[PDB]
């Protein structure tokens, strides 16, 4: 009964893992508490991206690799144009989960 | 006739002779998709020759999209080679082409309903369902999809020769119902 954990691999999620690990190594918290923070994080990111996101970007390029396993799509787009709100990107890994249960 | 149908698709089967963990294949092969909930096989594609393979847990697979007998065997060999490279005792066995599809263009229009009424026992035409006329040829046993445009689809062949013989046989009747 939880949310996807892919977001822990993002910049903000990875920073949280860092902060969380320093407190564990300092013995300021237990690893279990750290894991519980990470699981709350998963929820919060999913809700924050759903309710406080407005931008709509688009990616155009050559699909170098694709993959679909366990209800997860993975795409490696090379030599593409990412337009936000235009960005040239040599390579871009896209990992996505199902919007449905 | 002066025209030679173009082979557009060849379906072949290959027994790799060894059980497979589809979940593992999907994990180590690139361009692979595995969704057992809808199909109990791993779908994998390669670029040369541009084809798509259906790999099963039983170690057997189907290779589709090939445009020549050679590309089909060649593509089949690459898929088997990947399965091996992943870690299975896969072998290239029982290669066999199961279906060849070809298309044509006689260049002229065709009065389909006249062709259907004439060859009622072989053709089924009901634009309501499908715009093309379905001609079920007896010898060779090839199914043709005849369109008003002059475009012809021939399928059901196991030898590329059957597509050719099927087209030669139908050309006279196609010509006979040419809109002119």
């Amino acid at each position: 009964p939880g949310y996807y954990e892919l977001y822990r691999r993002s910049t903000i999620g990875n920073s949280l893992v860092d902060a969380l690990d320093t407190l564990i190594s300092d013995g300021r918290i237990e690893a279990s508490l750290a894991m519980r923070v990470l699981e709350t994080f998963d929820k919060v990111v999913a809700e924050t991206l759903k309710d406080n996101t407005q931008s709509k970007l688009t990616v155009k390029g050559n699909l170098d690799t694709y993959g679909f396993c366990d209800d997860v799509w993975t795409f490696i787009v090379k030599n593409c144009q990412v337009t936000v709100e235009v960005i040239s990107v040599d390579k871009l890994r896209i990992v996505a989960c199902n919007s449905k249960k | 006739s002066g025209i030679v149908p173009t082979l557009q698709n060849i379906v072949a089967t290959v027994t790799l002779g060894c059980r497979l963990d589809l979940k593992t294949v999907a994990l180590h092969a690139r361009n692979a998709e595995y969704n057992p909930k809808r199909f109990a096989a791993v779908i994998m594609r390669i670029r040369e020759p541009k084809t798509t393979a259906l790999i099963f847990a039983s170690g057997k697979m189907v290779v589709t999209g090939a445009k020549s007998e050679d590309d089909s065997k060649l593509a089949s060999r690459k898929y088997a080679r990947i399965i091996q490279k992943i870690g299975f005792a896969a072998k290239f066995t029982d290669f066999k082409i199961q279906n060849i599809v070809g298309s044509c263009d006689v260049k002229f229009p065709i009065r389909l309903e006249g062709l259907a009424f004439s060859h009622g026992t072989f053709s089924s035409y009901e634009p309501e369902l499908f715009p093309g006329l379905i001609y079920r040829m007896v010898k060779p046993k090839i199914v043709l999809l005849i369109f008003v445009s002059g475009k012809i689809v021939l399928t059901g062949a196991k030898q590329r020769e059957e597509i050719y013989q099927a087209f030669e046989a139908i050309y006279p009747v196609l010509s006979e119902f040419r809109k002119m």
